[PDB]
């Protein structure tokens, strides 16, 4: 459960989504005033994204 | 939400004993609980985060513990300048909250306050006001309860009180009470009394005057 | 020198805005969260809200939501908080606080609030600038070991107000009380000292109060 | 938070409105899971596992922004 | 009745497939996992992998994915798992189960596999039908000062197992102990079956011991 | 990798008394720690799952208990049915992985076995292959060592053991160990002993035969 926001910050230099094993869309509620976007790495690793940003944007519309 | 409760609300301890302060949480915030330092005329200052972690700058005498919804800041051996108010603050979920503050006291022997009144003045009177002062003066424990008696009639809601910070020197507190009364209600009664209840004072003490007199 | 240098002090009157800043130096802005949190006179804290430095996204306190607003400038590291339809209840100091650091690695294990500015005191208030007047502390009779004597400095604004003994000579035995604000809205203190009873007559006791908004100087033997 | 195998046996078929879920989360076929899995979190805080091979999923995701 | 029914045994060549089925029945088929779990002679149990009913959509135990595969029927509420390139290490019972009920609520708290089918043998091995050679087991002397005298079968070089052993057509069955078959380094089983009778009773008393090997559809009684 | 480690490998317990069976997992699964019954040519039985939780059906006499990576299952009073092998399983991840198991065997008194050889048959004899058999009837503790000695050389390598399971009436184990030469190697000796070392044993018993008796 999210209890605040996870995302101070968010990873700028676009990357090919098939480096992506899991794809995180968080809505604004209560405890959030924003939408977040977090994808976990084939590494493990979670990266905070840009939900305002265009290549994010695709990289969700194309995500299936 | 979520509430932040501290206990004691006063510590009164001598410098070099240790000091337990408890921080208890209504619901879980698994370890992210911080400890804050605040002295009179400064902002909070950081001491322990996540439970038990070490901050840079802090002394080794202060350390943290969490078990569930239970927290404890510890200071090993009180120094002088750790005499001041503590809050607990989570930051698991927001909104924050912060305790409702623990404040460490300095603990001394018993010290019975000095009591003295002070009639208005007649520059004062002249203006439409009148401004009766009750002084308590170097005192311990801080507890004092002042009791305003005009005609030996109980007065509430018309006074204020103003304390000092615990003496640096001796360790007391002294307190002011001021009854506000216009000239019009002040001329229209005898006797002004404060009555003064201590710990140190084996009976209330009465300080009066009578007005014209 | 990392630091959070807040705006001046304020004063307000009910149903106005007020807006303070915060500015950051000597660290990477972006990394660490901005919160506000105020304490009222004698009160414990209060969290009002934060915003990320570098979204500009502010998250408040359900409590405060309706009226207040944060706003952050990048360019000049300054985080602002414009605090509306001011009340009486609003007249505290408010604190800007950095919580950090943080990176576009999310995580669950927090950091406290390492470094707080030095509070702006906001003051909700009717009332516009005026010198104080000053009134002795006498016993009724001059007539016990030590006695008590005293300066009512009464109805000035804003704060604060100085208050020395014999210019400065007298510190012993000494007390100035902190200011009480008056249901009328003004500000109003006391200072006393205990002295011995055989020095009255021979010693003089003379208070030096200062309240520099207004230009006021007075010297008064009690 | 990491995946040990997989969570979704049978998924929620009945198509409702996108604006009941709270959190998306699509989790990439792995050493632990042969398939593409969805959930989603409800405003109750329930989680429910959704089908990525039917098209009223696949639309919820493509549209979510 | 919940029921994991499985297919027969099976004897396979080094290098061949093998295709196990499980039919579930009595049960919402979707609603649970079903696991292939193989016990090698005498070992423990090892994860082959599952499969998920509803999808088909089959997960592997990384040391048999390059040759298994599991798949389903819900026309028939069948599972099935085919292993190919057989080696003599594949030799086991291949066990179906179950693990469930799920819904299409996740959880990180789960059910044991609370239903197994009876298990599928599979031999892996070179070696052809066979079947058994039966020698007597005496005494080298039917001399005995002792009350108790014992006499046996030894059933020797058959492929595959099993052989079924009954001694005086069912009527003697007090104080048998039929062992079981080992391996030999041969490719082949062997196992003795072995009786204690009262020695006054020799020479009057007959024992026979009543062999079968249905693989190879051999009969074989044995007097001793 | 998971390894599950189950300890101990035999439990010799008499009907009545507690058996507790414990497993070690190598990293954390959760609770999802599950326990299997298996009896011998059946399918594993699960008797407690989620390393507490009750199985419908299940006698009221097993339970389980887990602390950290440390778990244990309770039989409070072994009846004759509870005499089998368990597993420990965990489904936390996925591969599942199963602890080797732990045999439940009925302790009873010490029987001595009684010991019998048989000489190869002439039938056999004519094929080129000669197996000599030897008995071990109906002794407690399974533990037993069987030597062959072919004119007073200790043999091995040459020989195949095989165990009967615990009998069902006096809970005992039956043994057979087979010596295979071929006709050649056999002819080429007299005596064919069998060597037999047993806890119910005083001395060691040995049975043997002269080739061409």
């Amino acid at each position: 459960k999210e209890l605040r926001c996870q995302c101070i910050k968010t990873y700028s230099k676009p990357f090919h989504p098939k480096f992506i094993k899991e794809l995180r869309v968080i809505e604004s509620g209560p405890h959030c005033a924003n939408t977040e976007i977090i994808v976990k790495l084939s590494d493990g690793r979670e990266l905070c994204l840009d939900p305002k940003e265009n290549w994010v944007q695709r990289v969700v519309e194309k995500f299936l | 939400e979520i509430v932040l409760t501290q206990s004691p609300a006063t510590l009164s301890l001598s410098p070099g004993e240790r000091a337990t302060l408890s921080c208890r949480a209504s619901q879980s915030i698994s370890n992210n609980l911080h400890w804050y330092q605040q002295k009179p005329g400064q902002a909070p200052r950081l001491l322990i985060y996540y439970t038990s972690r070490s901050v840079s700058g802090i002394p080794a005498r202060f350390s943290g513990s969490g078990s569930g919804t239970d927290f404890t800041l510890t200071i090993s051996s009180l120094e002088p300048e750790d005499f001041a108010v503590y809050y607990c603050g989570q930051n698991n979920e927001w909104p924050e909250v912060f305790g409702g503050g623990t404040k460490v006291e300095i603990k001394r022997t018993v010290a019975a306050p000095s009591v003295f009144i002070f009639p208005p003045s007649d520059e004062q009177l002249k203006s439409g006001t009148a401004s009766v002062v009750c002084l308590l003066n170097n005192f311990y424990p801080r507890e004092a309860k002042v009791q305003w008696k005009v005609d030996n009639a109980l007065q509430s809601g018309n006074s204020q009180e103003s304390v000092t910070e615990q003496d640096s020197k001796d360790s007391t507190y002294s307190l002011s009470s001021t009854l506000t009364l216009s000239k019009a209600d002040y001329e229209k009664h005898k006797v002004y009394a404060c009555e003064v209840t201590h710990q140190g004072l084996s009976s209330p003490v009465t300080k009066s005057f009578n007005r014209g007199e | 020198q990392v630091q959070l240098v807040q705006s001046g002090a304020e004063v307000k009157k009910p149903g106005a805005s007020v807006k303070v800043s915060c500015k950051a130096s000597g660290y990477e802005f972006t990394s660490y969260w901005i919160h506000w949190v105020r304490q009222a006179p004698g009160q414990g804290l209060e969290w009002m809200g934060n915003i990320s430095p570098n979204s500009g996204s502010a998250n408040y306190n359900e409590k405060f939501k309706s009226r207040v607003t944060m706003t952050r400038d990048t360019s000049t590291s300054t985080v602002y908080m414009e605090l509306s339809s001011l009340r009486s209840e609003d007249t505290a100091v408010y604190y800007c606080a950095r919580e950090g650091p943080y990176s576009y690695y999310p995580s669950r294990e927090y950091y406290g609030s390492d470094l707080w500015g030095q509070g702006t005191l906001v003051t909700v208030s009717s009332a516009s600038t005026k010198g104080p007047s000053v009134f002795p502390l006498a016993p009724c009779s001059r007539s016990e070991s030590t006695a008590a004597l005293g300066c009512l400095v009464k109805d000035y604004f804003p704060e604060p107000v100085t208050v020395s003994w014999n210019s400065g000579a007298l510190t012993s035995g000494v007390h100035t009380f902190p200011a009480v604000l008056q249901s009328s809205g003004l500000y109003s203190l006391s200072s006393v000292v205990t002295v011995p009873s055989s020095s009255l007559g021979t010693k003089t006791y003379t208070c030096n109060v200062d309240h520099k908004p207004s230009n006021t100087k007075v010297d008064k033997r009690v």
